RNA sequence: UAUCUGGUUGAUCCUGCCAGUAGUCAUAUGCUUGUCUCAAAGAUUAAGCCAUGCAUGUCUAAGUAUAAGCAAUUUAUACAGUGAAACUGCGAAUGGCUCAUUAAAUCAGUUAUCGUUUAUUUGAUAGUUCCUUUACUACAUGGUAUAACUGUGGUAAUUCUAGAGCUAAUACAUGCUUAAAAUCUCGACCCUUUGGAAGAGAUGUAUUUAUUAGAUAAAAAAUCAAUGUCUUCGGACUCUUUGAUGAUUCAUAAUAACUUUUCGAAUCGCAUGGCCUUGUGCUGGCGAUGGUUCAUUCAAAUUUCUGCCCUAUCAACUUUCGAUGGUAGGAUAGUGGCCUACCAUGGUUUCAACGGGUAACGGGGAAUAAGGGUUCGAUUCCGGAGAGGGAGCCUGAGAAACGGCUACCACAUCCAAGGAAGGCAGCAGGCGCGCAAAUUACCCAAUCCUAAUUCAGGGAGGUAGUGACAAUAAAUAACGAUACAGGGCCC
RNA sequence: GCGGUAAUUCCAGCUCCAAUAGCGUAUAUUAAAGUUGUUGCAGUUAAAAAGCUCGUAGUUGAACUUUGGGCCCGGUUGGCCGGUCCGAUUUUUUUUUCCAACGGGGCCUUUCCUUCUGGCUAACCUUGAGUCCUUGUGGCUCUUGGCGAACCAGGACUUUUACUUUGAAAAAAUUAGAGUGUUCAAAGCAGGCGUAUUGCUCGAAUAUAUUAGCAUGGAAUAAUAGAAUAGGACG
RNA sequence: AGGGGAUCGAAGAUGAUCAGAUACCGUCGUAGUCUUAACCAUAAACUAUGCCGACUAGGGAUCGGGUGGUGUUUUUUUAAUGACCCACUCGGCACCUUACGAGAAAUCAAAGUCUUUGGGUUCUGGGGGGAGUAUGGUCGCAAGGCUGAAACUUAAAGGAAUUG
RNA sequence: GAAUUUGGACAAACUUGGUCAUUUAGAGGAACUAAAAGUCGUAACAAGGUUUCCGUAGGUGAACCUGCGGAAGGAUCAUUA
RNA sequence: CUCUUAAGGUAGCCAAAUGCCUCGUCAUCUAAUUAGUGACGCGCAUGAAUGGAUUAACGAGAUUCCCACUGUCCCUAUCUA
């Protein structure tokens, strides 16, 4: 007998933490980001703490024509897009990615669904 | 029940300390596994020998603080 | 149910990841949402905190009810059936909710209790109690004491509770009974000794010691000192026989004496006809509430044996009395360092002690397996452990208790400022928490459980509501048709 | 990797693809992954030999000791029904016509299985009376002397294990899987005949029980111990 | 820490050289280079290839042992022997040159054998970086050694080969 | 019993200090990473224009240079073949 | 790039018992800090046996804290020779 070696490991303790299918948490300030090389844009992402850990964690408001949260105080839900120890990502070192909020959305619809 | 074992502890004035040698398998393979826990001998009269050697021994009842398992005969010498 | 695919180069072969790609016991979220049957569900976050309403109480004969001021009917008179409520007696130690700790005999499989308690279902029983030596508080029945109830009161208020008067019992006390002999220790006197002797005392069960019997693997005799049975009186015993289990001091039998002393039937219900002598006496016939000591299963308790996820940036561990053991004792229901004392240094460890970690309850089993394996575990079922933290207790057969107290720590409510209350990790329901989980509903019908001979009770359980929450099905079209055909088919 | 006016990747329409009462997206995990490897990895340069030897724990370690020959009863697969080897069937005929192989128990050979006291059977040595019939060793009634280990039980002794074989015992649901038209299915453990005034009738299987324990049969592979100054070994 | 102290020669000076020279080219010269008693325990510490035993195939060449000895001389008046020395062997050495078989290649007498176990063992690896850094404990006088992370961050870095 | 109380054995909890394990604040300091490049100088590659790397020791604006002693993972300028 | 005197402060080190402005600026300790301490640097005017930086222990040495203690004090009062 013997012998236990490396890889993947037990002990955890990251941002999310949850592994959530998002992270609850107001919405600190609005930082559209900036691309990375070869492609290049104007990377709208938003910062915010997660009402839970309250740590603060920023992420692309990923949509397509959606700053419409963007709402200084309101309350997206976040939710990494697995990488999943890291960004995709044109858009630079963003963790997380937004999810949902003021706690609804498609992100755009109720009424209608507008785009993006 | 009734086991066996080598005489570990002589010097405890009647208490034999005597090894018994279990060996396990598992998965991965199984011929290398050497395992072996120590139990207390006995205790109440007198008459044996020492270190080394291999003694029967069979449950006794609760005999002492975990003790408890009396010498019956020595089958080793 | 044995498969790979795309990205380092100009092109190329190799390692190696990264990334697609499938199933979830992974929940969540996004949109979308017709029917069917099957229904998971506030554990992950916070065993965090809780408004209010619920959750456990039960009695056929059953120990207890009364002469018109306990009385709902109506004649069984010297207490009827009827009941309230009270004492009784059982129960609340089931269940259901939860996993915080927990590296453990937790749990799993296997073990035994010559190492012990057990209410209760069950199988089983017990003529000996005063005797002081007939006129024994009596066995044709022995004191009481009390709830409820009545009135007399107090306090903001609680399941508050005083003081005064009544009455019950299978309640607390109480504590009578019945046969006949059997050998035992006293030995008055026999006025013989190779001993003989009456009557009068002891007895049951439990409990305390302390003693003997428990037979036995082979088969036969001499010996005390004590002591039996028959005798043709010299002698002889051939007259017995005792289980059970591997393993006994066992079970069960005696001999001495012994205890703030156990046990034996005070209750009740059907059922009033038979024996012969006229209240009588036996008769109590049937069932049931019992009480004693045995095992009987319901169980509990400890208990061998082998298994316990990461970690060495955890290698030495355990003694202020306990860590190993030995005596002896104290406790225990009972082993034992369980706790005391006295005495001795012991016991574990690299075959991993010890220590650290667990977003650790264990095991059933769950998921993806060509195989081999990874990974998962608190929904059910077993076993454990806890009801805010933490100790300590009364109750009892059974609890270290949740829906019981007591104190501390912690929260926290009503106050006439005096004081009085509490524990949703049980249903519902709220707050909070977060990624994350429903209703203040109906019911005893089923399954069963709890209380005594019924049919009482039960957010155990079952119905519904909520809910594509994972699963089985499976309509959102079916016909040929009429002709337009653009034409394709053997040319 | 797309996007720097003519975008096969954005935006939007048309169309079309995929699955469909269901599809995303997140996030774990399991597979793919022989990228954690006992099966079953790699290590000269690609990640990976320690500078050098020593050497404790651990893990491993040459070959030798019982063979090889002979005899006796066996049924289950088989060449057709069958207790059956010169044939009772599967053959070309105007006779000669092949038996397999599989495993098991017992006993012979320089070959104790533990056992003395001795306790039974049904088996043999074999004959006191007899035999059946196909050519008497194709069959067994029979009791005179008289088998060893089955075999109980006191009483005297035993060298210690691994492994491997059936076995017992302890859970249900869980899963494997028999049974049956739950409308099929998922399930369920129901059900099925009729002859319908108290009728009949089958079920509710098996399987896995994996480490340790117990109990067993085996003596290949691997340990252990024994007679060396003889303190051997019997009766 | 002491002894000495030839040479060369970190630091350090200056001489050229450069746009710039703290260098590379001179030349002095500290330490050091040697030494003894004591530390340090690293290296491209190499053969970048673990140790033990097998088995798998040819030839040549340089170390101990066997024989024929022949070849020329010792030992000498000569033989022989002796010394080297030649030829056939074997042993074990360090190495070279070419098949099966192995590999990504290059290459490999193993880097060989086994579908894809298999003879026993010690050791190290699991994309790059972040790094042999942070922290801890130990070792040391010091310099340092030994032990040794994670966060985050990227999809390529990397072998061999082939052509420009 | 109630009062009440002597000693005990359990034993909450109070205080004060210790010890673990788990988190965490901070002037500033010093890395890194996104980093493709802006600016100085050319270290590596072509004997990269002083062959290159290995320690180790000094000295440096940065890359580096130099000293001992290794290795070719080489200079093939070739006393040997 | 420069003008420039031997040389043009090297390691190291601070508002320090040297710092002018200075009560330096940021923290830190306070209810509060011209004190303390920790930082940061063109430091009037720090710096290498004028010795530089460290440093166990030692200290009737200078400073600032905490605990205990206390008539120091609030707020004074009484007793003895």
């Amino acid at each position: 007998n013997n012998y236990k070696k490396r890889l993947l490991g037990t002990a955890f303790k990251s941002s999310p933490f949850g592994g959530s299918s998002h992270a609850k948490g107001i919405v600190l300030e609005k930082l559209g980001i900036e691309s990375k090389q070869p492609n290049s844009a104007i990377r709208k992402c938003v910062r915010v703490q997660l009402i839970k850990n309250g740590k603060k964690v920023t992420a692309f408001v990923p949509n397509d024509g959606c700053l419409n949260f963007v709402d200084e105080n309101d309350e997206v839900l976040l939710a990494g897009f697995g990488r999943k120890g890291k960004a995709k990502g044109d858009i630079p070192g963003v963790r997380f990615k937004v999810v949902k909020v003021s706690g609804v959305s498609l992100l755009a619809l109720w009424k209608e669904k507008k785009e993006k | 029940k009734i086991l066996t074992g080598t005489v570990v502890s002589t010097k405890m004035h009647r208490t034999i300390v005597i090894r018994r040698a279990y060996l396990h398998y598992i998965p991965k393979y199984n011929r290398y596994e050497k395992r072996h826990k120590n139990v207390p001998v006995h205790v109440s009269p007198a008459f044996r020998v020492q270190v080394g050697d291999i003694v029967t021994v069979g449950q006794c009842r609760p005999i002492s603080k975990t003790v408890r398992f009396n010498v019956v005969k020595v089958s080793a010498a």
